């Protein structure tokens, strides 16, 4: 009978192999799932007997290439593969001497120190469930367990990576029944995991001097060149944040030979040479990578991949998507004033993204990034700066055409705080606004100054009482964001009185604006010269000792760089004078 | 349905996406949408489906993510729904798809599918905001939201045409549970100058077994005892 | 330079386009480093002697260039540091003084270098300490 089970085992063994080597995307899973069939009605069948010795280093390499093959597919262990150990665990408790895993492992290993000759097995069961608390992040007792694998005098060495170097592997593996992976060939990839992670965890964590070491130890090994890449590029992180430039780089070249997946290293590229100053090969690098993201087998067998995390938003490691990117490049382009390179990055950005009906789905930055309407505006205040007004205006119009359904009716303009308006539409009106004065409308401009301030003060941004759908968290309620707005059109408009000679109207915008937002400076600028031009001395000297009595947390992007771009470069000169 | 005894097995051949551990699916145009059981998190993913005529393959899953809000007889069940403008699925009006899922998918023309869930908490997901990769997991904390939460479990998601005055272009949205609360939704711009969701949880009786829509905001629904219609019209 | 297998690496680099062996780009490269060093001056000295080493262990270090190089420098060489270069095995004395041109040049540096030393001796014992250790070899 245990001849024909191990006959059995073996088969689905070579049977799996053969998948993993040969086949296609189908056949391969196809022959997997059988195996896999194979393997349940064959544990269940050796489950159904009382275990006895002979039966038990059989029950165990099955309970191991199930669970091996179970993670394989699934991509990821979970804890259906924990109470199997358990299952497992009791059945060996069972045959000669219940409460969990932790005090099962200790009295387990007590009775493998009684030399029955399965040890190989157990070293195994140790490596798979030491991978399932890897995966699951349950280091601390992973510790303990393999402490008590080794010398329990050996209890201070608290580090997991020295305590598994010395953990060795029992036996050469004699003709026992066949298996797909060794004991050894588990311990290579559970040391490179866990260095890699550690290693990570300490750079995320602000110590790159710690990291170098755990990651060097990722590299020497058993290391899939897919890894050693990820390696690599930690390490240009890591030495980037150190100050040592040219290390970095050596680390980042490598990466990129290796690799056949380039993203990630020229990430930390242009953030390095952000770190310089060196803008354009920053811009350069990032045009690569839009390029790198433009183009585009899985082994039944634990390897590395399986046991890392997901990237976090704050490693080296994540790269965006393509969309998400050429936005990096358009959004950073537009701070340093490539308006002109600005532009046709935007529209390249807002190409990819409406017109895709057809090809796979280009997506928009992210929620933690700005929301897709405050990309519409980046486009325009690009588009300003450019010249490019009449689009500027196809732009702004465009938006409010597809958004008209949600935009405010505003019949509280008849009925005169409590109407609701997002941010996003009283700037629409305010850049709609500034491209009729590079075209010279004095007209229409006024309007659009009007109809901004209006739904700033006659409606609330503010109004997040009724979760009604998905919605910009950030970028659009800040207090931030409305009173630097604010202050914004009442400049825009205040510079229209000034064109007209209604410098009374202007003065009033002007010291309204002082109200609001005290902290700009470009306020204060332009009333106090407004001031020198009518009537200079008493008020001026005034607001002089209010700003010496004062004396950018979360400004969204489109907003930042309008007032950037409106503000005068003779501020500091007039404001000393 | 070319298909080169009256009875016909199929070879496994015919099997794509071998996932195993899926519960429900849908279908867009050019895209397949699944929801698949694992540990205590359920994901949803999203694939191609190649628009050329070749070997009937999925393509790499576009994206994935984790309805982290559901821990677990009753499936859950999706239902796509793309706004005008822009098939086996439902189109809402403009001022309804910007009331339920916000500018973003209205700005987008983004399909949004809903995911009913044996809770009977009904999910939806705008599809552009889900490509993802080995480098670029999906939050779902940011990219999966939740409009309302029947205590029951869900039976049939649909959207109504009430004020009718094949692609028709809805105003209200449609549930039901298996005990019998219904839960239309609709666009109101009442009372305050500003667009206002319009609930109604109605308690139909029994059971509810099955549902479908007719012309007319008339959804003929079932109990034990009964086949039975509503009107909203 | 300034800032291990990976700078052999980028020597071999450097060597492969410049069509030179890797031996004279890393005694060059060292040689204008050690002009330039001249404490934490000791502490970058024994990283790139250890660098200098691994070189050598891998025999991408001509010596003889090396010497050429720091006879050519020959003015912000200090006496510490080429008694750091002798005790790390890297170049004999010997063979130094045996490869400069100017013989009495290399007589005349020595005499003024030694009646330097044996002043800076009296300054403080811990300097006293490596001073005399040097002098003696
Ligand atoms: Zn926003």
């Amino acid at each position: 009978c245990l001849d024909l089970w191990r006959e059995k085992n073996d088969r689905l063994v070579r049977q799996a192999k053969v998948a993993q080597n040969s086949g296609l995307t189908l056949r391969r899973q196809q022959l997997a799932q059988d195996a896999l069939e194979g393997l349940r009605g064959l544990l269940h069948s050796l489950q159904g007997l009382p275990a006895a010795v002979p039966v038990l280093p059989l029950e165990l390499t099955v309970t191991c290439n199930f669970i091996i093959l179970r993670a394989s597919l699934a991509q990821g262990f979970t804890e259906d593969q924990a109470q199997d150990i358990q299952r497992s665990l009791e059945r060996v408790l069972e045959t000669q001497e219940e409460q969990g895993l932790r005090e099962l492992w200790d009295s387990v290993l007590r009775a493998s120190c009684l030399l029955p000759e399965l040890l190989s097995a157990l070293h195994r069961l140790v490596g798979l469930q030491a991978a399932l608390w890897l995966s699951a992040d349950r280091l601390g007792d992973l510790a303990l367990l393999l402490e008590t694998l080794n010398g329990s005098q050996s209890g201070a060495s608290k580090d997991l990576l020295l305590l598994l170097k010395t953990w060795s592997p029992p036996a050469e593996e004699l003709d026992a029944p066949l298996t797909l992976q060794d004991a050894q060939g588990l311990k290579d990839v559970l040391l490179t995991a866990f260095a890699y992670r550690q290693g990570l965890q300490e750079l995320i964590t602000g110590n790159p001097d710690k990291a170098l070491s755990s990651l060097h130890e990722a590299a020497s090994g058993l290391c899939p060149r897919p890894v050693l890449v990820q390696v690599y590029t930690a390490l240009g992180s890591c030495h980037r944040k150190m100050g040592n430039p040219q290390r970095a780089l050596l680390y980042l070249v490598a990466a990129l030979k290796e690799g056949s997946a380039w993203g990630p290293p020229l990430l930390e590229a242009s953030r390095l040479y952000q770190q310089l100053g060196d803008t354009t090969a920053e811009l350069e690098s990032l045009e690569l990578l839009v390029e790198a993201l433009n183009v585009p087998a899985p082994q039944f067998l634990i390897e590395v991949e399986l046991l890392l995390p997901p990237p976090d938003l704050a490693s080296p490691l994540h790269c965006g998507t393509q969309s998400q990117t050429k936005h990096i490049l358009a959004s950073r382009c537009l701070q340093t004033g490539r308006a002109g390179d600005a532009a046709e990055h935007y529209l390249d950005l807002l190409a990819l993204l409406l017109d895709s009906s057809e090809p796979r789905f280009s997506p928009p930055p992210s929620p933690p990034g700005p929301c897709m309407p405050e990309v519409f505006l980046e486009a325009a205040v690009a588009l300003i700066q450019a010249g490019r007004a009449q689009d500027a205006l196809t732009l702004c119009e465009e938006l409010l055409s597809r958004t008209s359904s949600l935009l405010p009716k505003m019949s509280r303009l008849w009925e005169d705080e409590l109407p609701y308006c997002p941010l996003w539409v009283s700037a629409t009106h305010l850049l709609q606004g500034q491209a009729w004065v590079q075209l010279g409308a004095q007209k229409v401009a006024i309007s659009e100054f009007s109809r901004c301030l209006e739904l700033l003060f006659r409606a609330t941004p503010e109004e997040k009482e009724q979760g009604a759908a998905f919605n910009c968290e950030q970028g659009c309620k800040s207090d931030a964001a409305l009173q630097q707005l604010r202050a914004a059109a009442l400049i825009s408009r205040g510079l229209e009185w000034v064109a007209s000679g209604q410098d009374t109207k202007a003065l009033q915008d002007f010291l309204l604006s002082v109200q609001m937002c005290p902290g700009n400076r470009d306020t204060y600028f332009h009333l106090l010269q407004t001031l020198k031009r009518l009537d200079r001395r008493d008020e001026a000297t005034a607001l002089w000792w209010r700003l010496e009595a004062q004396t950018l947390w979360s400004l969204p992007l489109y907003l930042e760089s309008y007032l950037s771009w409106i503000r005068p470069s003779d501020r500091d000169a007039f404001l000393e004078e | 349905l070319d298909h080169p005894s009256p009875v016909i097995p199929v070879d496994p051949d015919a099997c794509i996406l071998p996932d195993a551990a899926l519960c429900a699916f849908t279908l867009l145009d050019s895209v397949l949408v699944t929801l698949v059981q694992g540990p205590a998190r359920w994901k949803m993913q999203l694939f191609e489906q190649p628009c050329p005529g070749e070997d009937p393959r999925p393509g790499g899953q576009i994206g994935e993510v984790e309805l982290s809000s559901y821990t677990p007889h009753f499936l859950p069940v999706l239902c796509s729904v793309s706004p005008s403008g822009s098939s086996g699925g439902f189109t809402l009006e403009d001022a309804l798809f910007g009331l339920l899922f916000g500018a973003d998918a209205t700005l987008l023309q983004s399909p949004v599918v809903l995911c009913g869930l044996p809770d009977g908490q009904l999910c939806c997901v705008i599809l552009k905001a889900l490509v993802t990769s080995r480098s670029a997991p999906g939050d779902p904390n940011a990219l999966v939201k939740i409009l309302h939460h029947l205590e029951e479990p869900v039976i049939f998601i649909g959207a109504l045409k009430t004020e009718p005055q094949e692609d028709v272009h809805c105003d209200c949205l449609v549930a039901f549970g298996h005990h019998g609360r219904m839960l239309a939704i609709k666009a109101s711009w009442d009372e305050s100058g500003k667009l206002v969701p319009e609930l109604r949880e109605y308690c139909l009786p029994g059971p509810v077994l099955c549902a479908a829509c007719g012309g007319g905001g008339r959804v003929y629904h079932s109990t034990p005892s009964d086949l039975c219609v509503v009107d909203l019209s | 330079l300034l800032e291990s297998s990976f700078i052999g690496s980028a020597l071999q680099d450097q060597a492969s386009r410049l069509g030179v062996p890797v031996g004279i780009l890393s005694a060059g490269m060292v040689a204008s480093s050690v002009g330039q060093i001249c404490v934490e001056q000791r502490k970058k000295l024994s990283s790139l002697l250890e660098f200098a080493q691994y070189l050598l262990a891998h025999s991408m270090f001509s010596r003889l260039s090396f010497c050429q190089e720091l006879w050519k420098i020959q003015s912000s060489l200090l006496l510490e540091a080429v008694w750091h270069l002798h005790v790390q095995g890297i170049v004999s004395l010997q063979e130094l003084l045996e490869s400069h041109p100017d013989m009495h040049a290399v007589g005349s540096w020595l005499f003024r270098n030694l009646c330097c030393l044996c002043e800076q001796m009296e300054a403080s014992c811990q300097h006293a300490d490596v001073a005399r250790a040097m002098l003696s070899d």
